[PDB]
């Protein structure tokens, strides 16, 4: 079709990967921010500490919106189907 | 009649610009692509020249099939094809450039994002349609027989490198501030308290930015792809000097 | 170099000139027994000069004619009808081979 | 008309073209251009192998294209058999029910840049010529088939962009997300029944 | 116009061909061996003919076989 | 009316030049080449199976589970083919059928709903389909299997390409490359689990 | 019963065709080949030895260690064949024997008990099994037994790059590669223990 | 004494199968090839200019700096020889000339004497060395000057990250990395500068 | 009795066929090709030399270090058999010699003895022996001589990358890398030192 | 069309027709003494109707008693000429098999 | 002047060609058939004339096809 | 029993090539009990015989190139 | 031992040749002692063998190539 519904197509898809990553990371930067601050507070200076705090949160949310996120690649791949028809017309 | 003369000349007047329209489909972006077989892009190929023929003047019957001037026609060919097909490639790959430098700063294959993208710039806009209108009108305004790039047109497509920087620093430019200052607001905003830092933490921020900064990016491409194609169009012209 | 004439050389102009003499021969052997046709000949080396870059010869008879004035000799035509297709098969083996040679170094078969 | 001794040398000729026409004249080409552009989206390389990826399209662009060989059956083969239409007629006879299907899954724009192009005077789309009409149906179904490939090509891009971000938002920079995006994309086209889904819609998609 | 419609239609086309040469070369099998066995009126005018009506039936299945088999080679084998 | 010998020569002669389309079409040589494809690629080493080694443990694999498919062809059509029992055509149908209860057994209902549709053929049982349909319904279904047992076979080596890069970040050292440093331990993992016979025998084991 | 000269001549002229599966499939070039291609993986370099020198040694060290295998089949079978002693049928039987039994020798029971239990044959003792079932299993246990020689070279080169990388995190530089810093003490550790020596010698060895 | 036209043919044919090798090791491929791996190596890309592109950009400018060599070579050779004023032979050692004379143009004085010994002639005029020895010594000096090209390049953008970096660290911030914030810097410098324009006079005009 | 003409044809036209493995194990080319390998991947370019330039660079050099031996052949084996002065068998012997007695010159005297117990042959002057044991033992000598010099040339560039890492370290910028900044002085060390010259001479005498 | 009957034209009947007209000659030469015997002619258009009959000889002479009306000097040159078309039906016939199957392999 | 026209005349060639040969073949079969009907105008020798020319005339047209497979054969064997 | 199919062809094979060259050397010999009819029936069978062999040799071995010679 | 094997097959093909080549120039120049039946025998005795080393050698090459010609 038009360059412009292109565009539509790709932003939609960078969009649904922004969601992702952002309920992946998300979880991982707050505790991220938890950790730094009590060590700001008490004046602890271990930078490597708060490394598998966020990765424990981080395997956490892949296991808790594992559903969701299988519910939204299938159906993306549905909708993309369904606008098939938009190409060959 | 004797029937060397009119089987040779069909011969010499078909494959010779079979060879610079198929050179120019090898190096192209979309018939030159690795998903598509030779074999249907050799069809391809066949079936153009067979259907332009009408509009290609009759090539010189001086130059004969089997001598070492002929030799050097089919090789001449060649060139002119691949120049119209690098064209394309300096294009496509300029926003694989533009890619990258977003993923670059995003602190990050997002280059095939834009490579496919801009694959669908060039289907959608019929640029396919328009390389094949260049290099049949090249067969009227650069005669086969007389003429080949000269040593101008070499130096303007190796200048070609400085375009890719300037157009793709152009199109990033906005972006690119973006993720400085907000990277660097990020920076002295928590310079406050040194334990903090970032690392990865800053890792996981620039990215979650960068990403949404490419989703502006993709906002606003299509109009910096259309004066980018008008320039690598009107550089096809001066080869083809029409 | 490289052309095609300076590969087959004057194998192909030779050997229009061997059918060329072949159909004088015919001719001959044909009108034999028509009374007053002259024997007719060809100079191989004029005709071949001719081919290479572009009058009448008459055969003198061995034995007067019994009347008709026919100075066909039959039995010299059928001998040189023999030599010119001998001749001319050779012709077509240089020649052949030319072509063979020219196709075997283009493609390294 | 044409002797026996021929008219059997015509056919047998045009019957080692038969590969020919199917390229650049059936579904043969858009089908093999989508396998080949969906293999390449996964990160297996060359596992589905070409032999396969010809079989499928073979059967698909029988499947497909049986509306076509019907009519050139019954129009050109059964009238040639019963004396009923001489070779000519009858060749031209076959021709009318493929160059119907091909002008009607081209593009206008390609059409009208052919035929500017080509240099011919033609005034409506359904009466141009064959010589320009097989370069212009090729070039829409590439255009078609790198359309319809690259839109899957999307879900396998977004799986990788997501895993790529979340190893890199861990610091773990080294690690290649290719190979741990890999199972994941194999689980993607199996889940949403790829290998039906595609051919179903490829099938559909032609006329 | 369905597709297990065309594919016995050509079926039924590719048999028909298979049947006819079939044909051709038991008539002509038979002929000879009446000939052969001593049969009075059976002339070698029919047994000759026919034997090379199934030479030539039998060496044009032949090579159509081999045009198709290359066909389908030149298909499975292209560089896709 | 039984084909003459030189037609019954001329016919199973051809069946030699489709051979190398049956073994990967028609038969079990496609799923076991795509299971130890994605199984290489599972592990760190690129090509060290090599691709000859690989399709010869498949056809030994092939040959063994199509053993009573091909001795059912021989005890139903061959014999009676050579004992002068049954004519061409009822040999040929006679081969033909537990060749196709071999590829109906191993397919999904889905794929062949996909192609009876598309050819456009009256179907109430699934064994009513002509080979050209059953053909393209049976690769589809093998390599939606083939692509499931993968990436079982994945998943363990996946844990320890994890563990691993997250190991060596515990310590900080982000430039050392996990992928060497975790090539050892996917091969051992491969010797002490004994992967070579098992999955061989998944692969036997899937197929009856 | 004895076969024509004709037919022996085809006999041997088809296993001059199979001549490469043989070499890559019942000989010792596999391991040879996976365990060089191992050792480079643990080295920093991924193509020095390069591929044809390495696929080079392993013929040449595939040649000296098959050498008694060879002598055996030249003595049991050739010589009695070219002095008309014994029939084409004894002399290709006697060449059997020796390459049977030398992949008898380094096969595994289970790899053997797997494909017995898949060709579905009633064995009783290994060293009569047929060579359909062998050679499937025989090249099996080769990719193991290669396996665990790989992992035992590839550590000493894993504890320098370990070594290396913590000595520069320890001062503190986490952006510098370790891999620039271990090359030249992976090289020098096979240099001055002679490794294309010692490898080599333990490779021929591991069949004895 | 003049080669026939079959021979002629297939001397034609043999150069055309070594066109690469001309291109890589007699042209000026090598220089502009190596002096653009340093443009995208100083800058913080690592692949993003692909290597089809520089490919091509330097396929172009040696058609462009070898134009000169190669009319000259079209006008004493080529030319005579399609007229059939010269023989075959005298036409070969006339196109040879000029290219000799490039490469002695591109070529210092110690690099033709160390491999002029390495190959044991005796020579007094370096006019007249044989082509096999100039090739090596052409493409050590090609190496060399790249390398110089390439380290002049590299100096400006090691520059600008030198002085961001230490920007950054005086401001007190220790924890960014300064190749984010410096790659703009160094991509706007490159582009308002112009700098490719500058890098074509540099290495196209280098030859002469 | 010398081989008849047919039969010398076949075997030179079998030489011709073995070529690129005679160039690839039995001269100078490995070794070479492996030091310009490890000098490669020493300083911060991946593959900027390109690998057509570093085999053609090797070629021409494995040319000239062989012109000794291949000028003995022909003055003691060639030459005499084309002014029919030495049968075709000596010939070959008369060629194989030198070629046997640089092997011998280059190699290791533990590569022979490990290579000779596992051949089985009772030789005991290291002059005697076999091709066949010969080329493996010489091959390993050159694999293992490149890497000493590989490490030589390594140990300047690591002594470049640690001063500049620790500088940078020392002024608490630990977040630049130090690779980016370590190349340019690579380049600068190898370009002032003249090393293109330098090491294709080393690697010429290296072999005496 | 490409069909045997217009492959082969008319020459697959003509060799036939030349067959019977041999035999109804040699017929006429062995009863040539039989008293009461009548020549025996074929017409050869009628055997071309039956492609897409056996008729009597009028004397030119009188009998002398036998009533046998075969002229042995009519008969050798009849059968002189059937046998030399015969041969010439053979080479036409024959050869349309040539031609044919040159078309059919190409070689 | 255009490459259609070069096309065009080459076309003609051919097809001049074809019914040159075509004309021969039919030339030659009516000639069989008068004289093997038994007409009584028409000579051996032109019979065995024309049936030689045609039998030459489609043995040229034989090496000519196959010249032209041939070439499209290696047409479509080349790297593109 | 496919081990026994195609040992029984090649024992069949084997069988027409003895029996052809055992009339040949008989006839050879000049026995007069051997008419040469006999000879180039046998013969012609051991012709068409192991031409059979030399084909389907091919067309397996053709068949096992295509297979290995497969990109995985 | 195998490399013996090797060296006595190919002794075998050039003395084949070499009688084939001296019964030739024997009966070429005339000699009366030489048979034309010996010539034929002997020249298609070693044109069998020259065949034969012509195709192991081909076979021998072509395992050598596949061999070399695979990824380690």
């Amino acid at each position: 079709m038009t360059p412009e519904m292109f565009v539509e197509l790709f932003r939609e898809a960078l969009w649904m990967v922004l969601i992702m990553v952002c309920a992946i990371i998300i979880p991982s930067l707050l505790i991220g921010l938890i950790v730094a601050i009590f060590q700001a507070a008490t004046s602890i200076n271990e930078q490597t500490l708060s490394f598998l705090p966020r990765l424990i949160v981080t395997l956490l949310a892949l296991m808790l919106f594992g559903h969701w996120m299988t519910q939204m690649l299938m159906e993306y791949f549905y909708g993309l189907i369904e606008r098939l028809p938009q190409v060959l017309y | 009649e004797y029937p060397t003369s009119v089987v040779l000349d069909w011969i010499a007047n078909y494959f010779w610009p079979y060879v610079r329209i198929s050179s120019m489909l090898m190096v192209m972006t979309v018939t030159g692509a690795r998903f598509v077989s030779p074999r249907i892009r050799l069809y391809l190929g066949l079936a153009i020249t067979f259907a332009v023929m009408p509009a290609i003047p009759a090539v010189p019957q001086d130059i004969e099939l089997l001598s070492f001037r002929g030799f050097m026609t089919i090789a001449e060919q060649m060139i002119i094809g691949i120049a119209m097909g690098m064209v394309t490639q300096f294009m496509i790959q300029t926003f694989v450039l533009l890619g990258q430098i977003l993923g670059m700063q995003s602190s990050l294959l997002l280059g095939q994002l834009f490579m496919f993208l801009t694959t669908m710039f060039f289907l959608a806009t019929d640029g396919h349609l328009k390389m094949l209108q260049l290099v049949v009108f090249s067969f009227k305004t650069l005669p086969i027989g007389s003429g080949s790039l000269n040593a101008v047109d070499f130096r303007e497509m190796a200048g070609w490198l400085g375009i890719m920087f300037q157009t793709a620093l152009s199109m990033s430019l906005s972006g690119i501030i973006a993720l400085l200052t907000i990277n660097l607001s990020f920076g002295v905003m928590t310079r406050a308290a040194p334990q903090l830092n970032i690392f990865s933490l800053g890792f996981a921020f620039a990215l979650m930015v960068g990403l949404l900064l490419c989703w502006y990016i993709l906002a606003g491409l299509y109009s910096h792809y259309e004066m980018f194609w008008t320039v690598g169009e009107a550089q096809i012209c001066r080869l083809i000097r029409l | 170099a490289i052309s095609f004439d300076n590969a087959l050389g004057i194998h192909q102009h030779t050997v229009g000139v061997r059918e060329r003499n072949a159909e004088v021969i015919s001719t001959n052997i044909a009108q034999a027994n028509t009374p007053g046709y002259k024997a007719r000949g060809l100079d191989f080396a004029k005709e071949l000069q001719a081919a290479t870059s572009g009058d009448k010869l008459y055969r003198l008879p061995t034995q007067p004619d019994t009347g008709d004035g026919n100075t066909v000799d039959l039995d010299l035509e059928r001998n040189l009808f023999m030599q010119n297709q001998i001749r001319h098969q050779a012709s077509l083996d240089f020649l052949g081979s030319k072509f063979k040679n020219l196709t075997k170094a283009i493609k390294g078969e | 008309d044409y002797s026996v001794t021929l008219q059997i040398l015509a056919l047998m000729t045009m019957l080692g073209f038969l590969p020919a026409m199917v390229i650049l004249m059936t579904s043969f080409t858009r089908i093999v251009v989508v396998m080949s552009i969906l293999r390449q989206a996964m990160g297996l390389q060359q596992t589905p192998s070409n032999q396969v990826i010809i079989g499928i399209a073979l059967f698909l662009t029988f499947f497909v294209m049986s509306p076509v060989l019907n009519e050139i059956n019954d129009k050109a083969v059964q009238p040639y058999l019963n004396e009923q239409v001489t070779a000519r007629e009858a060749f031209d006879a076959a021709q009318a029910p493929m160059k119907a299907f091909m002008l009607k899954q081209t593009r206008i724009k390609d059409l009208e840049t052919f035929v500017t192009m080509s240099g011919e005077q033609v005034d409506n789309p359904e009466d141009v010529s064959m010589a320009v009409l097989i370069p212009a149906f090729i070039t829409s179904e590439l255009k078609t088939a790198f359309q319809i490939g690259f839109m899957l090509f999307l879900p396998f891009l977004i799986i990788d962009l997501v895993v790529a971000s979340v190893l890199m938002a861990m610091g773990m920079m080294m690690l290649s997300p290719m190979i741990v995006s890999l199972p994941f994309k194999l689980m993607l086209f199996v889940l949403v029944d790829g290998w039906n889904l595609i051919l179903s819609t490829l099938a559909g998609s032609f006329a | 116009a369905s597709g297990a419609k065309v594919g016995a239609d050509f079926n039924d086309l590719l048999t028909k061909a298979i049947n006819n040469v079939n044909t051709l070369q038991k008539a002509s099998g038979d002929l000879q061996t009446r000939f052969d066995r001593g049969d009075a009126d059976v002339s070698l005018s029919d047994v000759m003919i026919a034997r090379n009506k199934s030479s030539v039936a039998f060496d044009a299945t032949v090579q159509i076989r081999n045009k198709l088999v290359e066909a389908y080679k030149d298909l499975m084998n292209m560089p896709v």
